[PDB]
DNA sequence: TGCGAAATTCCATGACA
DNA sequence: ATTGTCATGGAATTTCGCA
DNA sequence: TGCGAAATTCCATGACA
DNA sequence: ATTGTCATGGAATTTCGCA
């Protein structure tokens, strides 16, 4: 078997509702296999529609062979169905209450939460403005696996921005004080 | 006056009277035989009145000034009085076109990085589609990869919003731009502070300068109006396509496309290019160092035979940019302060500034 | 299809495939090992399929849609179905840019007689100056004379006005003039047959055809901005005068002026050359006639390394001459009815007409 | 003696007043001394300011040395001096009551009067549109004590308008009729 | 070790308005 | 304080297939 | 029958928008 | 059925003045 290559396979999810910030409550995730790189699109509902306006800004930039997610109402419609299709995109499922990525991804993945979490805190309203900034800590983030981020393994080169003071991404005193307030 | 011309009459010689021909008295004036006939010779004190008579009738250079003069008088070496005259008609001097070309354009090297320069620009007024009137065009340097957002107007608030949604991507080093209103704001300078990036501006009225993406927007235009044949201009939603057509299609003398020179292999689009189906990545990544380092570079064209290239300190004048109808082609002249590369200089300007320029927009002021 | 390639897939030697190659089957399909990898063979019938899938991509000419196949299939001769493609490819031949330059201009002779031949036009808008807008200019083909009248628009009924003054003086043989609309309309053409003069026309969108009178133009903008030179523009007091200047001023390559070349000896203006003080009238005439019969003329420059000559019956396309924005530069291809001058064609036009045009608003169309 | 040259000496004088034709009442009439060749320029009045307005438009063309004139207000006016020795032409006035010319000019000046009387009959009202066929006429004659019209002399060469029907120049028994008529 | 044909490379042209 | 670029299709050149 | 300097001719550049 | 042109000022070349 050939080794694992980016544009591989996109791994897609939605997180939210959030609080709405400039009209948007969600985020669509994407997240390359090999690579880890992760692009992230703010929609108003998690509908096929807001996902197939969302992948189309993507895949005018590189297209997956595979597309994964679990059986969320969006990717399992058929309009979604026959979008990837024409675009000669395979559709994977995991099966349901069984979600299943890979462990590279999964951690991605929970990094994506815990990042959020700690940013929508203090300013829950502003998250909008913040998603270039967050994108761009994923990506120059250090892999422990890899000897190498996602932006190095997805252009061959190091980055103008590195994120030399890999961060707390941990809710200080203050914070698990106005999260427990704004969450009450 | 006639300290010289009396001195002369009786038949003594003075340097630039040739001794061999006839100087006599006539009407009251000094006039002498010549092969061409006979010519008045003036006093020194008069003629410089009449070259500028000459030169007056109809503002006239070197020789079409001479055949007039030369109807009448005669006198020694014309023509440097002739130039002397014509080295100070302010008229003349602004008005009139350069026969000297610029020296052989530099090619810069190669961004050696993707990230390491964006050359940004806009396209437009287009047709209106959905409200958009422009494009927004960003090009990497290094790889030729290209964005493109529409907007609604050349606008900094607009540039602004395209390159946020960019630059969640990477973060480029230097993004070079001319000088239109949208990228010169201090809130676009801002803008960049912010986040570390250079600004790098073009030489003013000189888009050769942004070559790179002045190029891309022919292929741009191109591709959309073929798409558009025998169909109504409706191009917003074709920059999707054209974007991802124009990232993925090959350079004939590189043989690669902007997409490969970026990520090192093809996605799945059409006609995939396999040959590292068996390499890992790591491997992959090495051919990619080793293919971007070895592309083809041009190289300066021979000189055309009548350039001129600026030395410090030589008198030069700017081309006016937007010149009224039946107003001088040029400005007043101006000296070269600083030489900075063959084909980029600084000059004390027309107010009193100083101007980095492009020799393009320049002529060599004649007559020294 | 498949008649071919089974033939092939044993080992029986098929005219175009080198039998140094070993061609095998795979998940369904032909393959090969060629040098670069293993490519799919394609069956004949899905090829013009596939070289037209690859070339649609970005509209991609010979290599850069060679490249795009060569990524998936090896067959024998593919740039000759590419190219074949190329040359079908209508929205490709109506957008793309030629390279090939014309062939090298001609110089006609200069006429043999003032009044042989007037060559017409008119400079403007100009800023308004006592209500007026633009200039006629009038140019005598063989002695450069020019007359200038100041107009209030580019109409046949000023310009008629105008020439009933001019022809006062004489009557030429020909005016030629370019296609705007002041010269082509039928009044002018009934003003013309009036008085048994030849009205002889530019081909269209081609200014280089009224250069005579273009170039004097020049000139006559030249002085007058000089004039002009911190004024307001109150250009129409200046035109007697510009008018004067220009006519009495020397051609270095000539060395006359065209003044002389009108009437063989200078009037009281300054500067007035003397030389035929002595010779009668009749004797000046003599040497008018000489001097006008041996001036200067240029010969056509070599043609550059990559020009085009029109050939009868040839497929050629003429500029689209307003082309709106996203809209192609080109109309269809048509056919050269006749090679009037190396320079000059008729067309079967773009509608069914015939049209006479320039070489120079022509490109040949590519691939044949 | 130097020989006699074109824009050696220009003669001129009024015609008029005649019946108003677009507004004009009278001719300016310029003849070169040497070749014969007319210019005739259509004024409003026999003033300076109409002379100077019109002797413009030929001095654009061309300037004579001297300008012959006889005692006419318009030439002896100050203003119309300073405007000649502002262009360095020199004047030339006969002595009043006494006009001399040359015989060329004088035959000239004559056919001018005959040929303007025989076109105005029938239409006294339309001569200023017919100025420049009549010009033609008069510069396409041929001259008996030279072999040569003056435009051949001025030009040097043949001209596309050869009026070789050399005309009658004479009043018909319709005109003298229509003439003894229109001046009753 | 040399031929004829195909494949590749060269490069002037022109447009980014 | 900055700087031209590169798709295009004929033609020139090199390489391939075979002997 | 030759030199140094002046005079003349050559010609690439650019604009007629 | 029509078609480039020519002022300009440095540089290249020729001619002039003298011996
Ligand atoms: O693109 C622009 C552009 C212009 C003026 C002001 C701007 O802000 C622009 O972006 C002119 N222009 C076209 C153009 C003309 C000629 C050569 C090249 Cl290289 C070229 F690109
Ligand atoms: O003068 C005109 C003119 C034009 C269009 C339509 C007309 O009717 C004109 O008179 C353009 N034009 C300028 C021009 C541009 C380029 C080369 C040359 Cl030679 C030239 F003259
Ligand atoms: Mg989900
Ligand atoms: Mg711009
Ligand atoms: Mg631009
Ligand atoms: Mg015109
Ligand atoms: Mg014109
Ligand atoms: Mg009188
Ligand atoms: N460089
Ligand atoms: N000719
Ligand atoms: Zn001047
Ligand atoms: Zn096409």
């Amino acid at each position: 078997d050939r080794p694992q290559k980016p544009f591989d396979k996109f791994f897609i999810d939605y997180i939210g509702p959030l609080p709405p910030s400039q009209g948007y409550l969600y985020v669509l995730v994407v997240v390359d296999g090999m690579t880890g790189f992760t692009w992230l699109y703010p929609t108003k509902a998690p509908s096929t529609s807001a996902t197939v306006k969302s992948l189309n800004v993507l895949t005018s930039i590189a297209i997956p062979k595979v597309i994964h997610s679990d059986q969320g109402a969006a990717f399992t419609s058929s309009t979604f169905a026959e979008w990837a299709k024409e675009r000669g995109i395979h559709l994977e499922f995991s099966t349901p209450y069984h979600p299943q990525s890979s462990g590279k991804v999964e951690r991605k993945n929970s990094d994506i939460k815990r990042l959020l979490t700690k940013l929508l805190v203090g300013r829950p309203t502003k998250w909008y403005d913040l998603l270039p900034v967050v994108q761009l800590a994923l990506n120059n983030t250090y892999s422990p696996v890899l000897k190498y981020t996602p932006h190095q393994l997805l252009f061959g080169i190091d980055s103008n921005t590195p994120f030399a003071n890999q961060d707390t991404l941990d809710l200080t005193r203050e914070e698990e004080l106005s999260l427990l307030q704004e969450i009450r | 006056l006639d300290a010289e011309l009396d001195q002369l009459l009786q038949g003594h010689y003075i340097k630039g009277y040739p001794k061999q021909y006839t100087y006599f008295l006539e009407d009251g004036k000094v006039k002498v035989s010549r092969p061409e006939g006979v010519k008045i010779i003036p006093p020194q004190s008069d003629r410089q009145k009449i070259v500028l008579q000459a030169h007056n009738l109809a503002h006239t250079g070197r020789e079409a000034t001479l055949l007039k003069i030369a109807n009448l008088y005669w006198w020694p070496n014309m023509r440097k009085d002739v130039v002397k005259q014509l080295g100070r008609c302010q008229q003349c001097l602004i008005t009139n076109a350069s026969n000297k070309a610029s020296g052989p354009i530099l090619r810069p090297d190669r961004p050696q990085k993707p990230f390491d320069k964006f050359f940004i620009d806009y396209i437009g007024p287009l047709p209106p589609s959905q409200g958009y009137l422009y494009v927004l065009v960003v090009v990497d340097g290094m790889t030729g990869f290209t964005w493109l957002y529409p907007t609604k107007a050349p606008s900094t608030s607009a540039t602004v919003k395209s390159l946020n949604v960019l630059t969640s991507i990477a973060i480029p080093k230097v993004i070079h731009s001319d000088q239109g209103a949208a990228f010169t704001s201090s809130t676009f300078a801002e803008w960049a502070k912010e986040r570390g990036i250079h600004l790098e501006f073009s030489t003013p009225y000189h888009p050769q300068s942004s070559g790179k993406v002045e190029r891309k927007n022919s292929d741009i235009k191109r591709l959309l109006t073929k798409l558009l044949v025998g169909r109504p201009t409706k191009w917003y939603d074709l920059l999707p396509v054209v974007q991802l057509a124009l990232n993925n299609t090959y350079s004939p003398v590189l043989k690669y496309t902007p997409h490969q020179l970026l990520f090192g292999i093809d996605s799945n689009t059409p006609f995939a290019n396999q040959d590292t189906l068996d390499l890992t990545r790591e491997e992959e990544l090495s051919l990619l160092q080793e293919i971007r380092t070895s592309l083809y570079h041009p190289s300066t064209p021979p000189a055309s035979s009548r350039s001129w290239s600026p030395v410090v300190g030589q008198l030069v004048q700017e081309r006016v940019a937007r010149p009224a109808s039946l107003r001088p082609r040029w400005h007043k002249p101006s000296t070269v302060l600083k030489v900075l590369n063959p084909r980029t200089v600084v000059i004390l300007d027309h107010l009193g500034n100083n101007r980095t320029v492009s020799i393009d927009n320049l002529k060599p002021t004649s007559h020294q």
